[PDB]
């Protein structure tokens, strides 16, 4: 049947799950088809894109700005659900030449984060949206865009997107930091990713005024007593960034970078952890290290 | 003119949604874990002297079915948003995933917050596992506060294994759907 293998494509299923669905009685497919027809999406991509443009418009007095953004978090959550659960075509439209959804999203994230990152008016305005969950939800939106192959590619090729994702590492919510690290790790693992990541962390250093790159990454990682998931994500990312490179001499330079920031001494204590999730990341790193 | 009620169950993978549905309708607890894609069951129920058909819809918890799951949503009368009381992570996903997701697709539809697997809340082996990962089980109080903040109709808990609280979960869902 063929009005099914088209509904199948709209769902962005991994090959193993698509195969499983395919071995379905021709009757069930029909029910699925009926289910799609019954299904209508809430809004088109430009609905959300326009709202985000409204929040960014500096020609607006403070009044309308404060009133416009009073629902910003709600709108972002609806965009995220739309990106994550609508038919994949909804995402293509969002990302397309008419819409330029990825640009506005990256732009809003940058704005939401401008305050945290260190015109006085926009610095005031930013502080308004920087204590809400907006940043975190933008990162979630990027995550949904990235689960779509074509969308992942646009994130890579984008001038600012991974730069801004890296900047979110400064967000004080450890749950947010974890997600950022997971995104950063995924990019780093594909061909061409490592350079984009290093460039992002060079950019981070300059804007944030670090002494050495990865400085604040290490700070947060050392400073965190309580959130195992963030620690798992930190260790994992560190292990990918030093040990996935092609050039062995580059691998050792990267290794020593983290050594000079006290990772080795920190892992000395940390390896005695009780958490088996964290245990495996630390082990993987120790196994990869050179003498 | 037989009256209908559609109830949809959501929450993280391995939270217990299928067991609770099966233990309630069927009175047996299924021992083998088989991850759901989509399923539905139907039951007849009497409230205030009137019979209703209670449609029950099981969903996939895992993210890979994220674009498949919303096909289960239209015409929903009440949602059960489930998390395991011994899985803080599943509790967190309530706020970040499940409530945003049903409110987006089905505005103005009531939901209950459902804590599952309460039998495990006192199991030392379970307490021990959470402990190694700097975690503890969710207390009724904590869950009740979240239910308030997210505007759930109410908070309820159960064990599909012991059937404790199980009936009352569905009692509450029915009432929530007819209010
Ligand atoms: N102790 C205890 N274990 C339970 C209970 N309910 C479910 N489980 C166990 O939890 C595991 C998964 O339950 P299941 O209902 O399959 O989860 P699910 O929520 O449908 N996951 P999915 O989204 O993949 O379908 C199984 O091991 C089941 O045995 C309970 O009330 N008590
Ligand atoms: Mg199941």
């Amino acid at each position: 049947e063929e009005r099914f293998a088209i509904v199948l494509n709209a769902m962005n299923l991994p090959p193993d799950k698509a195969r499983l669905l395919r071995q379905y009685d021709n009757e069930k497919k029909w029910e699925l088809i009926c289910d799609q027809e019954r299904f209508q999406v809430k809004n088109p991509p430009h609905t959300y894109i326009q709202k985000l443009k409204g929040y960014l418009d500096p020609a607006v007095t403070r009044k309308k700005f404060r009133r416009r953004v009073q629902e910003s978090t709600q709108v972002l959550r609806e965009l995220e659900i739309s990106l994550r659960t609508n038919h994949i075509g909804w995402v293509r439209e969002f990302l397309n030449e008419e819409n330029k959804g990825l640009d506005v999203l990256v732009e809003y994230l940058s704005f939401a984060q401008y305050a945290v990152t260190f015109s006085r008016r926009t610095l005031k305005n930013s502080r308004l949206v920087s204590k809400k969950d907006d940043v975190h939800v933008c990162i979630m939106c990027l995550r949904a865009i990235m689960n779509y192959q074509y969308g992942f590619n646009m994130v890579m090729s984008h001038p600012h997107a991974v730069n801004e994702i890296a900047l979110s590492l400064n967000n004080k919510n450890p749950r947010t930091k974890a997600l950022v690290l997971e995104l950063l790790a995924a990019v780093c693992l594909v061909r061409g990713g490592h350079e984009i990541i290093l460039s992002a962390f060079d950019n981070f250093k300059e804007v944030c005024g670090e002494k050495q790159r990865f400085e604040k990454l290490m700070e947060h990682f050392r400073n965190e007593d309580n959130n195992i998931d963030f620690m798992v994500a930190s260790m994992q990312f560190i292990n990918i960034v030093v040990h996935s490179v092609e050039d062995m001499n580059f691998r050792v330079h990267l290794q020593y970078e983290f050594t000079k920031l006290g990772l080795d001494e920190y892992l000395d204590k940390l390896k005695h952890t009780e958490s088996d999730k964290l245990q495996v990341q630390i082990q993987a790193y120790l196994d990869n290290v050179f003498d | 003119a037989m009256q209908t009620i559609k109830c949809v169950v959501v929450g993280d993978g391995a939270v217990g949604k299928t067991c609770l549905l099966i233990s309630y309708t069927t009175n047996k607890f299924p021992s083998e874990y088989v991850p759901t894609v989509f399923d539905n069951y139907a039951v007849t129920v009497m409230i205030g002297g009137e019979p209703y058909t209670l449609g029950l819809f099981d969903t996939a918890g895992q993210e890979d079915y994220d674009r498949l799951r919303p096909l289960s949503y239209p015409q929903t009368d009440v949602f059960l948003v489930c998390f395991s009381v011994v899985s803080p992570s599943s509790f967190e996903n309530v706020k970040e995933k499940w409530v945003p997701e049903i409110t987006h697709h089905c505005p103005k539809t009531p939901f209950l917050l459902v804590g599952t697997q309460i039998d495990l809340r006192d199991d030392p082996s379970t307490i021990e596992k959470l402990a190694k990962n700097k975690q503890k089980p969710i207390t009724p109080e904590t869950a009740e506060k979240l239910a308030r903040d997210l505007k759930a109709v109410k908070y309820v808990e159960c064990s599909a294994l012991t059937q404790r609280g199980l009936k009352n979960v569905f009692d509450e869902a029915i009432l929530a759907a007819l209010e």
